[PDB]
RNA sequence: GUCUAAGUAUAAGCAAUUACAGCGAAACUGCGAAUGGCUCAUUAAAUCAGUUAUCGUUUAUUUGAUAGUAUGGAUAACCGUGGUAAUUCUAGAGCUAAUACAUGCGUAUUUAUUAGGGUGAUUCAUAAUAACUUCUCGAAUCGCACGGCCUUGCGCCGGCGAUGGUUCAUUCAAAUUUCUGCCCUAUCAACUUUCGACGGCUGGGUAUUGGCCAGCCGUGGUGACAACGGGUAAGAGAGGAGCCUGAGAAACGGCUACUACAUCCAAGGAAGGGCAGGCGCCAAAUUACCCAAUCCCGACACGGGGA
């Protein structure tokens, strides 16, 4: 298997090859949503717990939720669903999904960090990736940069730039803009 | 997926015509909503100009009509007794207009007790708790509430009967399927005889 | 058929528009708005047919687009929705406007009009009904909804309004010998003088009809529509609306021809 | 006991009336009323239809069933049926083959009001209703008590 | 398909002099397509033509009247990791907003009671009362001016439109509905009652009237004044079976199984369901150019058109 774990506080995750299928039978028949330790994957990790979340199998499917007996059910969905784009609006289509109880087949896993360990890992955690878009409305700028309510916003600007070459002139100063 | 037409039939002089056109989506008939007494079960099935159906499939309560007062009080459904059309109805106990009803006669009773000053439903053994019976009459309460004390506390007797059942004679005149309710007025009098004779047959 | 379309057919088109016989298929048909099929008349057909002021939609477009013609003080930028009856149609500058009428007969003239002979508006009671609040409100035959009127003016009323609000200033009484355009029947659109009302229970009560040179006609209620008592209010059309025979107004024609 | 019953049982107005007449309004008042309405169209109601205890609701007079603009009359086939009367409306057609007329007779069907006093031959003016059945779509008006007989009868009427 | 200055633009996209703001693809949001026009077993007053009518029914839309009342979670676009042969296959983690789904210290629905200008007449319209609904509405919007009072209050008052909204109109419609007229015929005088054939009470659903349908009985309804049958010499759609949208469709060139074929494959899986052209049952009429006119549709002067 191959791992795409991932780690929300940072916006960092990655792919990792497993080896060790002995390593993976730890990983066998544990159903969405439980949490196993990073310390029987490597000697190099200790401490870290992960949540399990999806991935897709040998030849391309994805995974839904709470669909035990392991096999890929031809499972009907509807709008609103995981694992499913709808070809037109209120289109309930029959696709084929894999089930939830891990057995060898799948390809990529798509893990969830939980609890950080004790090893250093220079591509998940030591390397920094903060978001894109910032807090757009007044309330949700007032929330992360605490402005109780006498303060008008107008002077915290969570702006972006950009400079180009070939020209020229000036840097380009960007604001998103302030609703309410 | 069910008709509805006039033209699926057989003439007037007895032959039956030969049909000149497919179904059409304005001559539907929809599936009738047996409805039964329990939780809040519904479909809303929207028609004809946007405007959506209540389409009650499973009920609780509803609000009745005191009809020599003109009281309407939120009332509990308890069950049917007669419907002229289906005993199968009856024997299934399945609501619908023309179905006489055996309702709660708490908050109607409460509603007596509550303004009027006089007992109904009550054992000969004469229980009785806190005052709200008595609260305080003034002089313009003691003549008021005593001068409709003195004439109107009235009842028909096989009404009171079913006070000392608690369980009265209503009628359901709303259909639920097309309205999302099932309400209708007490039966009085003559028609208290009338279907009380129905139970007596 | 089985729902709207809105292609007109052209061998079909009916009389008051004068629309080729040429240049495709299909005709242009007005869409909803105030007034039925029969009694309406585009700005498509008016203003590149009825007055040749016009080339393409191109230029009409460019004409209405721009905020320089009104119906009744509206902008109105749609060539499908329709101008109403007895019309008021601008053009302020220089001060022009544009009343439609009947013709001696029977269909709609333009007329260049003054903005105080233009500024009020012939529009008939369809209804006086009980509408809420409690009031008996007053739907036109035309366009809007006369709210708070006098109570005892009733329905086949046709009534200045000022066309500003919607009110009355005056009433054209609904009588036994009093002068009517008629819109219906087989002698529509003509200018006459009711001689008697009959009640007919049974649907459509009518007027027997005199005119000037003793003809008589009886058409419905649902088609009259008293015009002025004497009052000149709007502009007379040609011929009084007699609508004599073909020969002896010829004759006319000739006789008062420069 | 014997009106109200009719093997189906319920035989009210749509407005309730009869229990709360003991409601202190209408009783020291006037306001008992069996339902009283004119169906209009230059008619008059009869007694029956104005004080008879009888109760239907297809009744021009005590129910909601109303009249509008085309009035009929003709000669009944059959009184004979719970409460409906039909027509034999006969008509002289113009044949283009023969330059003549002849008889061409047709059937309506009317619900009938226990207002008035019924005759079978009777000259029955009836009128066009909202249509409470397939052959029913009229209403029973005023009866010309006539002594017209059977199939053997005819008048073009 | 579709962008108005008048939805939501932080495109590391143009292009200028820190709330955004000019241009503006992407994406969300809205409208959209009951039709352009196709193929072939037919439809014999059932259609249709007049002609009535809904006091038996709905209407996106049009324009007009309109309402004394009891500072909020997402996600798509975006950033990245990517899975398989992969086809509107799509996964996880993280962003972030709307006129988008949702909150907010009289009226809308249903039941009964009562009062009650028009019409030939309604229990009509209208008003109040008592409650009821798992409560619809009474704007936490956008743009364009920039002002009266001068408490110069990060004031209070202020218009011009765009969008949105309970209720009644109005048009456009759709739906039934009545008196008469089908072409021929007696090798057509009996037919309809199955499990409605005609009434009538009660319901039920239908937008509503209707045996349209179920109890429940009554006895029907028609026809030698030509019923009914027969004779065609005039609507039905890879296919049954169900389903969803909308104002309007039993929508199919839209889903779900089953039935008959058939295409890509790494053989597990997937996407698939037209008329026109040539030859034919030794060769003969262009595979033409345009929406310029007339006309139709969309956020709408542009964008789209097998008339």
């Amino acid at each position: 298997m191959k791992l795409n774990i991932s780690h929300p506080a940072n916006g960092s995750q990655k792919l990792i090859e497993v080896e060790d299928e002995r390593k993976l039978r730890h990983f066998y028949d544990k159903r969405m949503g439980a949490e196993v330790a990073g310390d029987p994957l490597g000697p190099e990790w200790k401490g870290y717990i992960l949540r399990i979340t999806g991935g897709n199998d040998k030849q391309g499917f994805p995974m839904k939720q709470g669909v035990i007996a392991p096999n890929r059910v031809r499972l009907l969905l509807s709008e609103g669903h995981s694992c499913y784009r709808p070809r037109r609006d209120g289109e309930r289509k029959r696709k084929s999904v894999r089930g939830c109880i891990v057995g060898p087949d799948l390809s990529v896993l798509a893990l969830s960090i939980v609890k950080q360990g004790e090893q250093d890992i220079p591509g998940l955690t030591d390397v920094v990736h903060p978001k894109r878009l910032g807090p757009k409305r007044a309330t949700k700028i007032r929330r992360f940069f605490s402005l109780s309510k006498d303060d008008d916003v107008r002077k915290y600007v969570i702006r972006r730039e950009v400079q180009p070459k070939g020209e020229g002139k000036k840097p380009y100063t960007k604001a998103p803009r302030i609703q309410r | 997926g069910i008709s509805r037409d006039s033209r699926h039939k057989r003439s007037h002089t007895g032959a039956k015509r030969a049909f000149y056109r497919k179904k059409r989506a304005f001559e539907l008939g929809r599936q009738p909503a047996n409805t039964r007494i329990g939780p809040k079960r519904i479909h809303i099935v929207r028609t004809r100009g946007g405007n959506h159906k209540y389409r009650a499939l499973r009920l609780d309560s509803g609000n009745f009509a005191w009809g020599s007062e003109g009281c309407t009080r939120k009332t509990r459904i308890i069950g049917v007794v007669y419907h002229p059309s289906n005993n199968e109805l009856v024997r299934t106990n399945t609501l619908t207009k023309s179905a006489v009803v055996q309702i709660d006669a708490a908050p109607f009773r409460q509603w007596y007790e509550a303004h009027y000053g006089q007992p109904l439903g009550r054992r000969r053994q004469q229980k009785q708790g806190q005052v709200v019976e008595e609260v305080k009459k003034s002089k313009s309460v003691e003549k008021k509430q005593a001068a409709r004390f003195a004439a109107h506390g009235k009842v028909d007797p096989a009404l009171e009967k079913q006070f000392e059942a608690g369980r009265l004679y209503a009628i359901i005149s709303s259909r639920p399927g097309q309205s999302g309710r099932a309400d209708g007025y007490i039966l009085e009098g003559e028609e208290l005889a009338f279907y009380q004779r129905k139970l007596h047959k | 058929a089985r729902g709207p379309k809105k292609h007109q057919k052209r061998l079909s088109a009916p009389s008051h528009w004068l629309l080729d016989k040429l240049s495709g298929a299909y005709a242009p048909r007005p869409s909803t708005g105030p007034h039925k099929l029969r009694d309406c008349m585009p700005l498509i057909v008016f203003v590149r047919n009825r007055l040749k002021y016009a080339l393409n939609y191109r230029e009409t477009k460019a004409i209405m687009m721009q905020r320089l013609v009104k119906v009744d003080g509206k902008v109105r930028t749609d060539i499908t929705y329709p101008a109403g009856f007895m019309d008021v149609i601008t053009i302020e500058k220089t001060g022009e406007n544009f009343r439609l009428i009947y013709d001696t007969k029977g269909r709609f003239t333009v007329h260049r009009i003054t903005d105080e002979e233009a500024k009020y508006k012939l529009g008939k009671v369809k209804r006086v009904q009980l509408g809420r609040g409690g009031v008996p409100f007053l739907v036109t035959h035309d366009a809007r909804t006369i709210r708070y009127p006098d109570p005892l003016i009733k329905v086949n009323d046709t009534v200045k309004i000022d066309l500003e609000t919607g009110k009355i200033t005056d009433f054209i009484k609904f009588d036994t010998g009093a002068l009517a355009m008629i819109t219906g029947g087989r002698n529509m659109g003509r200018v006459g003088v009711i001689t008697h009302r009959e009640r007919h229970d049974g649907g459509f009560g009518i007027v027997h009809l005199k005119d000037a040179l003793d003809n008589t006609f009886a058409t419905r209620e649902s088609n009259v529509f008293v015009i002025g008592s004497e009052k000149p209010w709007i502009s007379l059309p040609k011929g009084k609306g007699v609508k004599l025979t073909i020969a002896e107004e010829r004759d006319q024609r000739r006789a008062r021809a420069l | 006991l014997t009106v109200q019953s009719e093997r189906a049982f319920l035989k009210q107005p749509h407005i309730f009336l009869n229990s709360k007449v003991k409601v202190k309004s209408t009783r020291p008042g006037k306001g008992g009323r069996r339902w009283y309405k004119d169906v209009g169209l230059g008619f008059k109601t009869p007694k029956t239809a104005i004080e008879g205890h009888y109760i239907d609701k297809k009744c021009p007079f005590t129910g909601m069933v109303s009249i509008r603009g085309r009035i009929l009359t003709g000669r009944v086939v059959s009184t004979k049926m719970h409460r409906t009367i039909i027509i034999r409306r006969e008509y002289l057609h113009y044949i283009p083959k023969y330059n003549r007329y002849e008889k061409r007779h047709k059937n309506l069907a009317a619900h009938v009001s226990p207002a008035f006093r019924v005759e079978e031959g009777d000259m029955v003016v009836v009128g066009q209703c909202r249509p409470l059945s397939k052959t029913v779509r009229f209403n029973v008006l005023r009866v010309l008590p006539r002594t017209g007989k059977s199939v053997k009868k005819f008048q073009k009427f």
